[PDB]
């Protein structure tokens, strides 16, 4: 008993009951998931400090990472994201 | 007053709540928006959505029901824009897509 | 069959394997020195990142994380091993 | 009678030429012309610096140029000194650019 | 007319002579006909790609003029570099 | 494992390996050389053969640029 | 009291000062060590010091005096060192190395 | 007016201790300046990568050597190995 370490696990087995209510997956295929989504927010997250830098400014907010994922990500993937992401601020500023 | 977590005050399921903590020490910028994770755990959550909706749509193909490591080549490698976003991206256990040449083939 | 050049380790037939699995019809007699050089030069770099990964650690030991970290580098990005 | 080179001696020439040279192959109008014109499809009349558009010519061209690199390498392997489309697609097939 | 612009022709003007030029640097002998209607495609394709991400930088800075910074930031994340405009 | 532990001794002595960091080397590989032998043969078909020589890689690494 | 600069510390012309503050600036690291700057500091001259000579080796073949993007080009890309650590870069009106392939030149 | 910054001075120093008889075109000194920018970025960016794998907050010249030591091939390696420990000696001695 040590070492508390990190993962994704609950978080994609939760929502995959979105597409697929009854389908397991993979003790292995746990790692890939945390190793993709793991992957893909240092790329975001890395691009936003330079759009920071390239402005000047100390603060990471929407609209920067609003355009990350618009440049990250091609063709319509962005898209919804951007209209995932628009959904996502609404709500939490509704409730704030 | 009553503890109640950020993710479902946004109506999500990525952790906005662990995305906060680990961006202020992810070292990117001075600060970060109270609205930085919540705009980025959508993101994580449209991307998860299709990736394993695709996993699961090759599943019922090969009739299997755990996610084999491999369902997942066999469903990047066939949205060209997700193949393109993991162009460079090698997977363990992954194979590859089935194609041969039209030349390789049989005259007849 | 004393010990020898390792990279011999890698077979005639396992190769041939290697090739199949890319859509290959027919296979040349001299292609197996060459894919024995490109695996050796390939193989040879991501080792020395791994190592000296290993070194600002200073643990003896190369782990799966500094090989990924080092696949990383030349742009061969690989999922499955953690972080 | 009038005297001639044999074909491809003009090439030659012009080759080592170009290779001695340095400037921009293209005339500069055509190509700012045609940068607003892919710009405007994306927003409402963006102004271009004059820094800009050499810059984004600079690096067009060097990519551009490094394609006939390898296209007319893979050319000379087809034991064709002439180039050719099929080259052009199989090209950047290997390059994973249009992968 | 006072404001904006038709748009069209404008891919004519990578004339063929300018094609043979580019070609001529890279160097080669003879040159099909054919290339020169599609490198003048893959010449669209490839500033297509680079020019939509720097317009992206405008948009984010708010500004409504495009510069030299963004598009050596926007070359930057397609894999390529140039220097000599003050990166 | 013994071509890797031997290489790598050229490096360092004394490494010891985690087993899954031997397995991440292979997977590795295997993908590059597959993915190497899959361009490699389109060029193969470029040049109207049907199986590969050892020229098509020299041309298949060129093009990809780390080589040369 | 009596202040002399980092770089007149270690008499290395470059800006153990400036670098060392940029290194806090990018967000990089919590600390920056003392003598981390200084270590970098060196590594940018020894580099920017061989790129400079080549282009000044090559500047005397031209007969130039004044070295101009031309000898830049040259000096990164003959020598194949520097020409991998810059295989992902252009220079402006750099032109391309001298060269012509045997079979594209005549027959005889 | 509009305090802008560069590294024009500074190169331009370096050349004098190699070939002191030669001059600098404006257009090419751009470009060691961008040069001498990226190589800080790249040198920078896998050294902070390091220390965060590492669960260290410090970024020492130790990261730096492991980072010059990837990022470079073996020839200008150790090269620069070589010039970097003599500058932190230098320093060190009267720091």
């Amino acid at each position: 008993r040590k070492t508390r370490k990190e993962s994704y696990a609950i978080y994609v087995y939760k929502v995959l009951k979105q597409v697929h209510p009854d389908t397991g997956i993979s003790s292995k295929a746990m790692s890939i998931m945390n190793s993709f989504v793991n992957d893909v927010f240092e790329r975001i997250a890395g691009e936003a400090s330079r759009l920071a830098h390239y402005n000047k400014r100390s603060t990471i907010t929407s609209r920067e990472i609003q355009t990350a994922v618009r440049l990250l990500l091609p063709g319509e993937l962005a898209k919804h994201a951007v209209s995932e992401g628009t959904k996502a601020v609404t709500k939490y500023t509704s409730a704030k | 007053a009553k503890a109640k977590t950020r993710s479902s005050r946004a109506g999500l399921q990525f952790p906005v709540g662990r995305v906060h903590r680990l961006l202020r020490k992810g070292n990117y910028a001075e600060r970060v928006g109270a609205g930085a994770p919540v705009y980025l755990a959508a993101v994580l959550e449209y991307l998860t959505a299709e990736i394993l909706e695709l996993a699961g749509n090759a599943a019922r193909d090969n009739k299997k029901t755990r996610i084999i490591p491999r369902h997942l080549q066999l469903a990047v490698r066939n949205d060209e824009e997700l193949n393109k976003l993991l162009g460079r991206v090698t997977i363990a256990q992954g194979g590859v897509l089935p194609n041969i040449q039209s030349v390789l083939l049989p005259k007849c | 069959k004393v010990l020898r050049d390792n990279i011999q380790g890698i077979t005639k037939p396992a190769i041939r394997r290697l090739a199949r699995r890319g859509g290959v019809k027919r296979i040349s007699g001299l292609i197996y020195e060459e894919t024995r050089g490109v695996l050796k030069v390939f193989l040879e770099n991501v080792i020395r990142d791994a190592v000296t990964y290993t070194e600002h650690a200073k643990r003896k030991t190369v782990t799966a994380m500094d090989v990924v970290y080092a696949l990383k580098r030349q742009g061969r990005t690989l999922y499955g091993f953690g972080g | 009678k009038p005297h001639r080179y044999r074909p491809g001696t003009v090439a030659l020439r012009e080759i080592r030429r170009y290779q001695k040279s340095t400037e921009l192959l293209i005339r500069k109008l055509p190509f700012q012309r045609l940068v607003r014109e892919i710009a405007q499809d994306f927003k409402t009349d963006l102004r271009f610096q004059s820094s800009a558009v050499m810059a984004l010519q600079e690096a067009s061209e060097a990519y551009l140029v490094a394609l006939f690199e390898d296209t007319n390498l893979c050319a000379i392997h087809a034991k064709r000194v002439t180039i050719m489309p099929k080259d052009i697609q199989l090209a950047r097939r290997i390059r994973g650019e249009r992968a």
